[PDB]
């Protein structure tokens, strides 16, 4: 149960599969990076962002 | 809020205003464009169903800076578990009757999954509560926006540390400080409780209840959101019903 310790090493959403198996995945507005934990804005104004201290 | 200081403009910009017959109400948390999360007890007293407004991009009540987007509130929708007058169950969602467009002023707070919320989310220990609530017990309320960043304790060491008073259940969480120097207070109900975890903001908690505020002996109650999640979701998913109130099954 990999999602339970550090988060699975997700960014944001961890799902528990069969074995030693984890999937990581994002809140909408966000695409999962090809290292399988990060999470990217899709989108100008995607949630849980500042954008003031984006722009930043 | 007693004891925190004003959010630089934009700096919240998920926080809701809530006015009724143009009156400051509550407060409350954008999570999507057309969907508000507030506390059930704002609710108690309305008569006026008609006159609910929700104001996005808000910082200064004194003036208006362009900013600012209000729309009327179409659905509030309650836990069937909830009592008016009581603290059980304290939330409500809120959908508008026309969604808020995204700007640099209007952003949404993440609304988390359950599992990150409980496994994650809940053991991180500070997290930032917002409002133009009261400034001090029994003092004016704030023209600006206001945030304090407030420590979130276990319910056990929360009834240990402190000092009638209703039970502190599974469905809120204790936050805030003993010594009486900062807390959210009554004109704050409905707002965010909103917590960081690697570079994005969500929703852990709703500006709830206490005693006074920042009074001695006693912290701040948050509804725990975690216990909501699927049914915000599942209502999200519903197509909107005549009349503002909508009492809705809980679970
Ligand atoms: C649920 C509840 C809320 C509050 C006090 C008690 C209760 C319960 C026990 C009884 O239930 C109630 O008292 N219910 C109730 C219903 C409607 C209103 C509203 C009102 N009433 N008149 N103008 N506005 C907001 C609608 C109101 C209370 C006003 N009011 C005292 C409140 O909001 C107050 N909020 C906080 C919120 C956060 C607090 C914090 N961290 N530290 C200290 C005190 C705090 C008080
Ligand atoms: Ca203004």
């Amino acid at each position: 149960l990999i999602c339970v310790n550090e988060n699975g090493g997700c960014e944001q959403y961890c799902s528990d599969h069969t074995g030693t198996k984890r999937s990581c995945r994002c809140h909408e507005g966000y695409s999962l990076l090809a290292d399988g934990v990060s999470c990217t804005p899709t989108v100008e104004y995607p949630c849980g962002k500042i954008p003031i201290l984006e722009k930043r | 809020i007693v004891g925190g200081k004003v959010c630089p403009k934009g700096e919240c910009p998920w926080q809701v205003l809530l006015l009724v017959n143009g009156a400051q109400l509550c407060g409350g948390t954008l999570i999507n464009t057309i969907w508000v999360v507030s506390a059930a007890h704002c609710f108690d007293k309305i008569k006026n169903w008609r006159n609910l407004i929700a104001v996005l991009g808000e910082h200064d009540l004194s003036e208006h800076d362009g900013d600012e987007q209000s729309r009327r509130v179409a659905q509030v929708i309650i836990p069937s578990t909830y009592v008016p007058g009581t603290t059980n169950h304290d939330i409500a969602l809120l959908r508008l009757h026309q969604p808020v467009v995204l700007t640099d002023h209007v952003v949404p707070l993440c609304l988390p999954e359950r599992t990150f919320s409980e496994r994650t989310l809940a053991f991180v220990r500070f997290s930032l509560v917002s409002g133009w609530g009261q400034l001090l017990d029994r003092g004016a309320t704030a023209l600006e926006l206001m945030v304090l960043n407030v420590p979130r304790l276990m319910t056990q060491d929360c009834l240990q540390q402190s000092r009638d008073s209703p039970n502190i259940t599974e469905y809120m969480f204790c936050a805030g400080y003993s010594d009486g120097s900062k807390d959210s207070c009554k004109g704050d109900s409905g707002g965010p409780h909103a917590t960081h975890y690697r570079g994005t903001w969500y929703l852990t908690g709703i500006v709830s209840w206490g005693q006074g505020c920042a009074t001695v002996g006693h912290f701040g109650v948050y509804t725990r959101v975690s216990q909501y999640i699927e049914w915000l979701q599942k209502l999200m998913r519903s197509e909107p019903r005549p009349g503002v109130l909508l009492r809705a099954p809980f679970p």
